[PDB]
């Protein structure tokens, strides 16, 4: 999750809606998190089935 | 009407989710009660600010170029500051509550029963004599009965101040205050 | 089964993706499903119908809600023809900051214009305010609990009914005929008596007033006196302005005829009466059947009795009471035909016979309730068609109809098929043939040379009804026929002024250019019935498969022997009959488009002189009105016609991914798919997450199915993007 | 999985057998042809459903027919 | 105010609502009863 | 050998559309469900093979193989009724001092090997056991 | 064979006397149908007990004590609902529903149809015939009062008069 994490907040912070906003990367950060819950679904659902 | 069976047919209805938990389960109304009195706290915090002026240029809407169209509420209109603020505040409580979700430690209590958590059997232990209609006194102080007792009550309140508000139709911050005295404004 | 296909051991126990994909596909087919009893296949239908009935009412509950909530209704009824109507607000975090002033032009908020013709039809049968239209939407709510309690109590084990009960045929007949139709017709005047009819005069009649506001001066006493006449009195008057009380009338039923002047639309005296003689019919036809009083007709003698004493029919029609009663897909087959039938009738009559008011000035909405109904009607007759097929297949006694009128059908289907396709060769060679004629010789600049035959068949139908214009003195268009003296102080009046007015669509002027693309549909209704036709005869069997009936509807094929048996089961027949029937579905619907187009715009002649060949089509109809469309975004910016061009690019997409499917089969793509598993399986890191569903290629049908719907819907989503943003952009 | 059917009409040519590309189908000793002999299908949990049998056969109508059905591992030809 | 529900309900039943179905189903199909 | 080790399987025929275990079985016992690859110095399918270090091959590493040996007694034991009834036929022809079936059956596969024994016919047989 | 309660007409099966109230009355023959007359006999009984609470009250609104404040003095029953208010109808009815949530397994199951426990100490004490003296009452009543609701509703909405007020 480190090494993931780290990598993840680059593309959305530069290249997102909110890039040129002063607020930008607070946006990228939060966009992080919400693609990481994404994938946190996933796994928990891996795990039962 | 003797709880009992409803909450049995509920289980027999929905057999999946009844197994973690869900559902009328005493599970459920602990957590659902924690949640409820934890809130009482921030919902009289809200109020103590509006009436004292203490959130910053409330009564102002953010800019729609600065924050997205995500800001808008109806056309070009935006969210006013207040909101927005109060809105953050939820969140970091929610950040907090996710990570205990995803991520419960060893002697926590987990969301949902699970039966690979070690703490399993004092979860379903502690659920299985925490059920009545009457707060079972001579166990005051912190003990899960006086959790369960607060949290029926502060879910009640809820429901109360709510209904109170409408009858009068007032602000349920407005019935708050009432409530306190008129203290917060 | 303990996997996803509970009601299927043999996908159940699949170890592929084919489990999920069929377990799917395969769930409302309870005939089939493991374990199935007649009695509890009805009990379950049933009990599905409630829940369809609930959605519908959920839906239009829907509709009322959001005018009511974020729509113009009221501001639409103080000035009709200035405002445009609001279906619904738009909240898409996706929007830029021009998009939302695009969209909001005209109001305060981004909003969506709608063209489903409700804010006229409400405004005709009496709502005037928005509260109103909550309260509708509040009641059709709690109706739809009900139809779910209704679903769930018949499922419930002492209210399950008999299976004997499900085949009452006469009184359900009885009781639907007079009692779903014609009472509620008689309902139906009642309220437009009581409550729209007061309204187009401007006076308010509701729930608080009702009891108390008589519908007519004189009161019931004229009904039960005899002297009926006296509701037809004092009609409103030429000078009349709706919905309000300046040259009002009395009357509350009459049979003026024609179009009130100011509305453009039928009068509702007149369709008050219309459902109140609907309602007598009806409900005198519902006494037919015998239902536990002694009187009555009993079905299965009527049938048994009628065989003409020539031969020439056979034993007539002995043994289809039975056939039907025990079989659902019969049934079914013969309500989708009647209802698609119906539907067609409604597109046709109500752009002819306008209904509602001020719908004839919409001209965007017009359009697309004609299309949106023709394409509904083509789909219900292919499914009639569809399970006529599944019939033969599954419920077909042989034995039981014995020379019957249906056995006989499949003695001759070979005459049948054959003959359908000569006639489909007659009608496509040409009319193929005369539209490139007269291509060839006006593309060298010789119009006069082509052949363009006059529709006079016709034209002498319109004359009939008292069109004037082709000056053939026939019937109702000659003042010495017997005819015209009967209807000439009856309904005539306002009848030939509307027919013999220009500006209606009251049997449009016809001429050359109509005769071929009538001709054009004929050979597309032929050929998709051919289509159709011989997939049910063929479905139980045929020369290169004399054992169909063994394998099904649906099956992939027989093998790659006997020459090759490729889409030879009777499913591939509705397969390849789609196709068609899409195509002459939008035949007739560019037909509708472009003709009325010319009208709106002024100049009838371009489609009277480039209609008569394909170029014209192309240039002066795809092409010319396109351009709206093509710029709703560009380089330079966008407007709120954005919406509608980007999604007539997306239903390309989806129509040629399609292809896809139809052309590319299974054979290459289980090749490659097995490559990508070794590739999982050897990939470190990902070796660490594995698929517990094999992974393995769509089946042949599944592809097919998939690739008709993407086909599908990117037909239907490109051309509902093109009649709404033409239209629109140019006249609206 | 599959289902592999042999009727009457069978006259003991054996093709059906050597076509069979998983060894499903056997010819066993009959008495209704001249041949003596008759196809059978012991191992239809074998059937891949390629109908090359049914290919093979000489008869008006085949007298060997293959209805295709549940499928599985082998009958879907999945060697992964 | 109802006027805020456009912005608290669309969030939910475009994302939250399609997600929470799509792991049901999932859950569903991959259990062997 | 348990001859019915591959029917004893967990496949269940369905009513119509299925043509059922046949002679071998329709279905393996075992459920080729299993997991994914795991880290150095643990097992995940079962009894699966210790990929050393290099787990993310260990699917790699066989563990089943069939025993030349074995494999002999696989083919005995299959096809032990066919020779029981070839036999059978063997004796009925008024073997020539026959003595016991079992007796007969290694005199004759004594000679003529074993396969050769299945593929001979009883006319053979009796020209060959004629001594 | 033929019913009591009409003379001429053939009685139907299911009527055989074993309820209260059955004088063979079922002319349109609506009990074939349905496997028991339990859920009906639910019905008439709270169809009934309702329509006796409203006669009671509608009387009493219009010519008797209401309660103290105003809001709670309209003498029309039907005008009541609306000057009373949503919040105190709403609560009513909130009320109404938890009693029948509660018991829907009686309304639905195969117990004494119409019993749900409130008997009071009434029906204790006494033979079985005499309990069936008592449901015979009630169900006479309950018929009574549900002819009389539509009486004096129609009443009401059609002379538009009190209902004790007599004068021709
Ligand atoms: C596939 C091509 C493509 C690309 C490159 C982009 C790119 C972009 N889109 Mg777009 N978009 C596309 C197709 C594409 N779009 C399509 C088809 C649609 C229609 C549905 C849209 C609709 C759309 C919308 C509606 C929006 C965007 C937005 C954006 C921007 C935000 C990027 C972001 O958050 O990604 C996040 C990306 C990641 C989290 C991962 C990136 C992939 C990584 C880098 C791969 C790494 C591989 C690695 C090298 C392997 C080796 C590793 C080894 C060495 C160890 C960005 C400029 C937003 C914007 O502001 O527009 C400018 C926005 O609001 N897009
Ligand atoms: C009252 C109408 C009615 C009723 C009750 C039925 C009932 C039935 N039909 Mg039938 N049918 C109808 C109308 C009707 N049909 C019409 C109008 C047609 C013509 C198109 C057909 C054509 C038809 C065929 C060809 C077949 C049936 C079959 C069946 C049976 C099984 C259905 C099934 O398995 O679906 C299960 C559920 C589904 C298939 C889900 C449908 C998903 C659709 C295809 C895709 C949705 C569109 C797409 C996603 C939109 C997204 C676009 C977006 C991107 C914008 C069932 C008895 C089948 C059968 O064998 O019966 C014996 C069969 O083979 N019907
Ligand atoms: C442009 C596309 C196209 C065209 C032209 C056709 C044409 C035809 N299809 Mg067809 N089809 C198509 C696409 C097309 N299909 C697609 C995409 C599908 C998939 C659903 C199908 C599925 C389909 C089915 C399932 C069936 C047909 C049938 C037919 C025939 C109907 C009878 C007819 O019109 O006779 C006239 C035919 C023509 C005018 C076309 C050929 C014209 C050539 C150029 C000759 C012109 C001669 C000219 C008049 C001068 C002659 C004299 C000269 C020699 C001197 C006809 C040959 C039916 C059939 O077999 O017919 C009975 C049938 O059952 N089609
Ligand atoms: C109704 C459904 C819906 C809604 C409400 C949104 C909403 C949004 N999308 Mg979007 N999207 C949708 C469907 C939807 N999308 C679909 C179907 C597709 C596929 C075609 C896309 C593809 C798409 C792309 C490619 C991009 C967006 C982006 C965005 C954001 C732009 C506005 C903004 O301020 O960005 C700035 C972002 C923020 C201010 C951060 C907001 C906080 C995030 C959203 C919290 C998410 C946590 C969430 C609860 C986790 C889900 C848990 C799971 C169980 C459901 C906005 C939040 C852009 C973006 O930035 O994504 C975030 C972007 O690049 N969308
Ligand atoms: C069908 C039953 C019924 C209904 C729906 C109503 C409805 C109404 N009554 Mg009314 N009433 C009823 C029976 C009913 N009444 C009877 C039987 C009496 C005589 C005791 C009265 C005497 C009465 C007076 C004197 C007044 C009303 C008034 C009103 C209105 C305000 C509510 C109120 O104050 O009630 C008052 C209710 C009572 C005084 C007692 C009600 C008796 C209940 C029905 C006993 C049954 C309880 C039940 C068995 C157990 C609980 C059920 C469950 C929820 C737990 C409202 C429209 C008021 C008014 O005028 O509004 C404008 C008012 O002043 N009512
Ligand atoms: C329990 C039921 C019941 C009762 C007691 C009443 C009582 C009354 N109604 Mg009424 N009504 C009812 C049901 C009832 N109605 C129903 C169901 C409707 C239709 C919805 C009406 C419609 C109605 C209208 C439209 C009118 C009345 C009127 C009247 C009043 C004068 C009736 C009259 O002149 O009869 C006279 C009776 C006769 C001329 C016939 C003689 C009676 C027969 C031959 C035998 C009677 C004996 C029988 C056992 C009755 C005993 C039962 C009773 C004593 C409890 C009276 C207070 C009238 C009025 O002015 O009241 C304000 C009036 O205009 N009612
Ligand atoms: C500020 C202050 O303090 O001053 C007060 C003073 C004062 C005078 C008191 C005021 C007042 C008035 C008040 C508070 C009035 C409250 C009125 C209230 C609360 C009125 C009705 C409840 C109705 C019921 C329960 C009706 C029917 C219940 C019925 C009809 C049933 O049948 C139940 C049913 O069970 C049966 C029996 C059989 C079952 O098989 C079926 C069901 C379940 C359906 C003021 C002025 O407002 C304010
Ligand atoms: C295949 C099919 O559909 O067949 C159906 C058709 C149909 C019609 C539905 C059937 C029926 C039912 C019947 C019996 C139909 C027959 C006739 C019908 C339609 C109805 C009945 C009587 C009307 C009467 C007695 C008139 C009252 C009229 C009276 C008393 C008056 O004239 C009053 C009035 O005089 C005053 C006082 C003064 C005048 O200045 C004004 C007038 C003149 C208006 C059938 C025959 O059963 C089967
Ligand atoms: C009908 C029926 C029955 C019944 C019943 C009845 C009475 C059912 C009623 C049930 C009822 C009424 C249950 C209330 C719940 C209230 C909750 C959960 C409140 C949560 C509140 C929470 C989680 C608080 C959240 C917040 O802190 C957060 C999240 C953010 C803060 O900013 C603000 C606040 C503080 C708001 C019988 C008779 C029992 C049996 C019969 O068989 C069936
Ligand atoms: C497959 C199948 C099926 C189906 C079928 C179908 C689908 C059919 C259709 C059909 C149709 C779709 C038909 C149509 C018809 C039409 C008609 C029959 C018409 C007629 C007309 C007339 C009779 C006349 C009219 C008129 C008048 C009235 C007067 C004058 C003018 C005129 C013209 C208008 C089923 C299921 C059964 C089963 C078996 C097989
Ligand atoms: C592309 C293609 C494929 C391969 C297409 C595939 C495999 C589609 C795969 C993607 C779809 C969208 C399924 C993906 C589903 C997701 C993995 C989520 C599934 C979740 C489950 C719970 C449903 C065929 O199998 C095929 C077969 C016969 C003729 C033509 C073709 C063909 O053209
Ligand atoms: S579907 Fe396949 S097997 Fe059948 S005829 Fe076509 S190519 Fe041959
Ligand atoms: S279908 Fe193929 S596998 Fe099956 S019996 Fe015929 S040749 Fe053998
Ligand atoms: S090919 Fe046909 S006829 Fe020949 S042996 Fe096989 S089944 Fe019999």
């Amino acid at each position: 999750g480190l090494a993931h994490g780290y990598f993840l907040i680059g593309p959305f912070a530069q290249l997102g809606p909110l890039r040129n906003s002063d607020i930008g990367l607070l946006a990228g950060f939060l966009s992080t998190i919400g693609l990481i819950l994404i994938l946190t679904l996933g796994l928990t659902i891996y795990g039962a089935a | 009407s003797v709880f009992d069976d409803a909450v049995k047919d509920w289980a027999e209805e929905y057999p999946q989710f009844a197994a973690w938990g869900w559902g009328p389960s005493v599970q459920a109304e602990i957590w659902n009660g924690r949640h409820a009195m934890f809130g009482w706290v921030v919902m009289c915090a809200c109020a103590y600010a509006k009436g004292h002026g203490l959130i910053p240029d409330a009564d102002q809407t953010l800019d729609l170029k600065e924050w997205g169209t995500l800001a808008t509420i109806s056309g070009k209109n935006t969210i006013t500051n207040e909101r927005a603020i109060i809105l953050i505040a939820n969140v970091h409580a929610l950040m907090v509550g996710l990570a205990a979700t995803i991520s419960p430690n060893s002697f926590a209590d987990t969301l949902l029963l699970d039966p690979n958590h070690p703490m399993y059997e004092w979860q379903m232990e502690r659920n299985s004599k925490l059920g009545g209609v009457m707060p079972n006194l001579g166990k005051m102080g912190v003990t899960p009965e006086a959790e369960l007792a607060n949290g029926r009550m502060a879910m009640m309140g809820i429901i109360t101040c709510i209904a109170y508000s409408g009858i009068q139709g007032q602000s349920m911050i407005d019935t708050i205050n009432e409530w306190v005295g008129g203290a917060y404004f | 089964a303990t996997k996803f296909p509970k009601f299927s051991q043999a996908l159940a126990q699949d170890p592929a993706t084919r489990r999920i994909w069929y377990g799917i596909a395969t769930a409302h087919d309870l005939e089939a499903h493991d374990g199935m009893t007649e009695e509890n296949l009805y009990q379950k239908i049933f009990a599905s119908h409630f829940g369809h009935l609930a959605i519908i009412f959920l839906w239009t509950s829907g509709n009322l809600f959001h005018v009511a909530w974020q729509g113009n209704f009221e501001k639409w009824v103080s000035n009709p023809l200035k405002t445009r109507p609001i279906a619904h607000s738009i909240w898409d975090p996706h929007f830029g900051e021009s998009a939302l002033k695009a969209f909001s032009k005209g109001n305060t908020y981004p909003v969506n214009i709608t063209f489903s013709g409700l804010y006229q039809w409400w405004y005709t049968i009496g709502f005037r305010t928005n509260q109103e239209l909550y309260k509708g939407s509040i009641g059709l709510l709690l109706l739809a609990s009900v139809l779910l309690i209704a679903g769930w109590l018949h499922l419930q084990p002492k209210f399950r009914p008999s299976l004997s009960w499900f085949k009452n045929n006469e009184s359900r007949l009885n009781h639907h005929l007079s009692g779903l139709l014609g009472f509620s017709s008689l309902a139906w005047t009642g309220h437009l008596v009581h409550v729209a009819i007061p309204a187009s005069r401007g006076v308010h009649v509701g729930w608080d007033n009702f009891l108390t506001t008589p519908p007519h001066p004189a009161g019931l006493t004229p009904f039960f006196t005899g002297n009926w006449t006296v509701y037809a009195e004092n009609p409103d008057s030429a000078t009349h302005v709706f919905n309000t009380s300046e040259g009002s009338g009395t009357a509350i039923l009459t049979f003026l005829g024609g179009f009130h002047p100011q509305t453009q639309s039928l009068w509702l005296s007149d369709m008050a009466h219309h459902h109140l003689a609907i309602a007598v019919v009806f409900i005198v036809a519902g006494h037919m059947y015998r239902t536990n009083f002694g009187i009555g007709h009993n079905m299965k003698e009527i049938l048994d009795a009628h065989r003409p004493p020539g031969g020439r029919l056979g034993a007539g029609h002995v043994g289809l009471f039975e056939t039907i009663t025990n079989s659902l897909h019969m049934q079914l087959g013969l309500a989708l035909a009647c209802l698609g039938v119906a539907t067609s009738l409604t597109a046709q009559h109500m752009y002819a016979l306008t209904p509602y008011a001020y719908l004839s000035k919409d001209f965007t909405t017009e359009a697309a309730l004609y299309t949106h109904h023709q394409y509904i009607a083509g789909f219900l007759m292919v499914g009639a068609f569809a399970h006529g097929a599944i019939f033969f297949v599954r419920d077909y006694d042989p034995e039981l109809n014995k020379n019957n009128v249906l056995a006989r059908m499949l003695e001759h289907k070979e005459a049948i098929i054959s003959h359908l396709s000569w006639a489909s060769l007659f009608l496509g060679f040409h009319t193929l043939g005369l539209y490139i004629h007269n291509d060839t010789v006006v593309a060298f600049g010789q119009p006069e040379k082509q052949i363009l035959f006059e529709p006079l068949f016709a034209e002498y139908i319109q004359a009939a009804s008292g069109k004037a214009v082709y000056q053939f003195n026939v019937l109702l268009a000659s003042s010495t026929s017997p005819a015209t003296a009967a209807g000439n102080q009856v309904w005539l009046p306002g009848w030939l002024e509307a027919i013999n007015n220009p500006k209606t669509d009251l049997f449009l002027k016809i001429g050359p250019g109509d005769f071929l693309v009538h001709h054009a549909i004929a050979l597309g209704l032929h050929v998709t019935a051919l289509i159709l036709v011989k997939g049910a005869l063929d479905a139980r069997g045929s020369k290169l498969m004399p054992d169909k009936k063994d394998f099904g509807y649906s099956f992939p094929c027989d093998g790659p022997g006997r020459g090759g048996t490729c889409d030879i089961s009777a499913w591939d027949a509705f397969y390849l009959a789609m196709f068609w029937m899409l195509n002459t579905i939008g035949w007739v619907t560019f037909y509708w488009h472009w003709k009325h187009m010319t009208i709106w715009g002024g100049n009838p002649g371009q489609f009277d002189e480039s209609s008569n060949y394909i170029m014209g089509w192309l240039r002066d109809y795809l092409w010319l009105n396109s351009s709206p469309l093509i710029n709703g975004y560009n380089p330079f910016g966008m407007n709120n016609l954005s919406v509608w061009s980007w999604m007539f690019l997306f239903g390309h997409l989806i129509w040629a991914t399609g292809f896809m499917f139809l052309i590319s089969w299974r054979g290459y793509w289980q090749e490659l798919i097995e490559t990508l598993v070794w590739a999982h399986e050897r990939t470190p890191l990902a070796n660490l997450i594995r698929w517990r569903d094999k992974p393995v290629a769509l089946s042949i049908v599944q592809a097919r199915l998939v690739g008709l719907v993407h086909f599908s819907v990117g037909y239907i989503l490109t051309y509902a993007a093109f009649v709404i943003a033409s239209t629109s952009g140019k006249f609206a | 999985s599959h289902t592999v059917k042999i009727y009457d009409t069978c006259i003991g040519c054996t093709q059906c057998v050597r076509a069979c590309p998983t060894d499903v189908l056997e010819m066993v000793p009959w008495d209704g042809c001249k041949s003596g002999q008759i196809a059978s299908s012991p191992r239809v949990e074998d059937c891949v459903g390629c109908k090359r049998c049914e290919t093979a056969c000489p008869t008006d109508f085949l007298s060997v027919r293959v209805y295709l059905g549940a499928e599985t591992t082998r009958s879907l030809g999945l060697a992964y | 105010a109802a006027s805020f529900l456009p912005s608290i309900l669309v969030p939910l039943v475009g994302l939250i609502f399609p997600a929470f179905s799509m792991a049901l189903f999932f859950l569903y199909v991959q259990t062997d009863d | 050998v348990d001859l019915d080790y591959g029917m004893k399987n967990s496949y269940v025929p369905a009513t119509g559309g299925d043509g059922g275990q046949g002679q071998f079985g329709a279905q393996s016992p075992n459920d080729w469900r299993v997991a994914g690859t795991s880290p150095v110095g643990e097992t995940s399918y079962a009894g699966a093979a210790d990929g050393g270090e290099e787990p993310w091959f260990a699917e790699a590493i066989s563990t089943v193989s069939l025993d030349l040996q074995k494999a002999d007694e696989t083919l005995k034991a299959f096809t032990k009724d066919a020779a029981a009834f070839k036999i059978e036929e063997f004796a009925a022809e008024k073997p020539y001092g026959f003595t016991s079936s079992d007796a007969a059956m290694e005199e004759l596969v004594g000679k003529l090997g074993y396969s050769k024994f299945l593929e001979m016919s009883t006319k053979q047989l009796m020209k060959t056991w004629g001594t | 064979e033929m019913s009591k309660s009409i003379p001429f007409l053939t009685v139907p099966e299911k009527l055989d006397g074993s309820m209260a109230g059955d004088v063979g009355f079922d002319p349109m023959g609506l009990s074939d149908i349905q496997t028991d007359l339990n859920y009906a006999r639910w019905a008439e009984l709270k169809h009934g007990r309702i329509c006796m609470l409203a006669v009671v009250g509608m009387v009493w609104q219009e010519y008797g004590p209401h309660l103290p404040g105003d809001a709670y003095a309209t003498k029309d029953p039907w005008e009541a609902i609306s000057s009373v208010g949503f919040a105190s109808n709403f609560q009513t009815l909130l009320a109404i529903g938890v009693v029948e949530l509660a018991n829907w397994n009686k309304y639905y199951g195969d117990g004494t149809p119409g019993d749900i426990g409130w008997t009071g100490g009434q029906l204790s004490k006494m033979n079985d015939a005499q309990i069936k003296t008592r449901m015979e009452s009630e169900i006479v009543h309950c018929r009574l009062a549900m002819i009389a609701f539509i009486g004096a509703t129609h009443q009401t909405f059609l002379l538009h008069k009190g209902l004790l007020d007599f004068s021709y």
